[PDB]
């Protein structure tokens, strides 16, 4: 995550379950990545339950 | 022990006071409560006797 974390043009990086700044010590059995491009106004819509 | 000081989280490698942005976070977050929320997220009142 260090190279992703230190990628400068990131604007919004919002998590919902754990701390987002110490992922190196945290290990998971799965990683799911989904990608798309949307309007700015509905950018806040990515929160669940919108 | 209790903590009240409101200092912006400088969780980055830059001397950031700022207002918002990358590695420049306001530590406090607001609970939001409404009756539509399901069981397990409605507010609970807690009193501890020592």
């Amino acid at each position: 995550y260090s190279v992703l974390y230190n990628l400068a043009p990131f604007f919004t990086f919002k998590c919902y379950g754990v701390s987002p700044t110490k992922l190196n010590d945290l290990c998971f059995t799965n990683v799911y990545a989904d990608s798309f491009v949307i309007r700015g106004d509905e950018v806040r819509q990515i929160a669940p339950g919108q | 022990e209790r903590d009240i000081s409101t200092e912006i989280y400088q969780a980055g490698n830059k001397p950031c006071n700022g207002v918002a942005g990358f590695n420049c976070y306001f530590p406090l977050r607001s609970y939001s409560f409404r009756p539509t929320y399901g069981v397990g997220h409605q507010p609970y009142r807690v009193v501890v006797l020592s």
